[PDB]
């Protein structure tokens, strides 16, 4: 243990450079289908019909 | 509208002269995702009741 917080705030700065270079991707990009059911239930049920 | 019609059909049956009958449930109601998406009815539940 105790290497967690050192490796975490490195990630916080590393993905901080990615926010001015993304121009087209929305909320659910790169997510699993099972993990969006608590997030947006109406979108998850619509994908199941298609 | 809601896709469930069982309670309404039993009202029509007893009003037209029905007697004793058998009930086979296939599951319980599902919730609406929002105000314009009612739940769906599955083919595999109705054939399991048969």
């Amino acid at each position: 243990f105790a290497n967690i917080g050192t490796r975490l705030d490195d990630i916080i700065a590393a993905v901080s450079a990615a926010e001015p270079i993304d121009v087209n991707n929305g909320k659910l990009n790169g997510r699993l289908l099972s993990d969006i059911e608590p997030l947006d239930n109406a979108t998850y049920n619509t994908i199941l019909l298609e | 509208k809601s896709p469930y019609l069982m309670f309404y059909s039993l009202q029509m049956y007893f009003a037209n002269g029905g007697g004793p009958c058998y009930i086979v449930s296939t599951g319980v109601y599902d919730d609406w995702s929002d105000s314009e998406t009612p739940p769906t009815i599955n083919f595999s539940d109705l054939e399991s009741g048969l």
